[PDB]
């Protein structure tokens, strides 16, 4: 946690559908935007941490 | 010397051409295509468009 | 009904979203008023609601 990692996900088509199979139901809570309509909308850049 | 007979045909053809060309005018709207406005825009002011 | 603060926008004609598509959908021609207020003092559990 103190030394987190960053990756730049650019120049591709997202596949957010695959994320739902993870976890029994989920821990997916999503802030600032509708979780279920992220597929149609388009974004500039997507940063990811872990 | 048959300019009188040719003028009527020319005028009618040009009027029809202008009428059929008038369809592309935007009239200040977002687009000149109906389906584009209906599908890619909500009813409340697409109706007035 | 009760919803989240951020997603109250979807209770209005023409918008789309989770509730707008799957829970509560207003018609295109609507004549009415919508009232919304915070209810954090009543519907909030520390343990969880």
């Amino acid at each position: 946690v103190y030394a987190w990692n960053r990756k730049r996900i650019s120049n591709c088509v997202a596949d957010y559908s695959v994320l739902y199979n993870l976890a029994p139901f989920f821990t997916f809570k999503c802030y600032g935007v509708s979780p279920t309509k992220l597929n149609d909308l388009c974004f500039t850049n997507v940063y990811a941490d872990s | 010397a048959l300019g009188k007979l040719q003028d009527v045909v020319n005028h009618n053809a040009q009027a029809l051409n202008t009428l059929v060309k008038q369809l592309s005018s935007k009239f200040g709207a977002i687009s000149s295509v109906l389906n584009d406005i209906f599908s890619r825009l909500d009813p409340p002011e697409a109706e007035v468009q | 009904f009760v919803i989240r603060g951020d997603e109250v926008r979807q209770i209005a004609p023409g918008q789309t979203g989770n509730i707008a598509d799957y829970n509560y959908k207003l018609p295109d021609d609507f004549t009415g008023c919508v009232i919304a207020w915070n209810s954090n003092k009543l519907d909030s559990k520390v343990s969880g609601n």
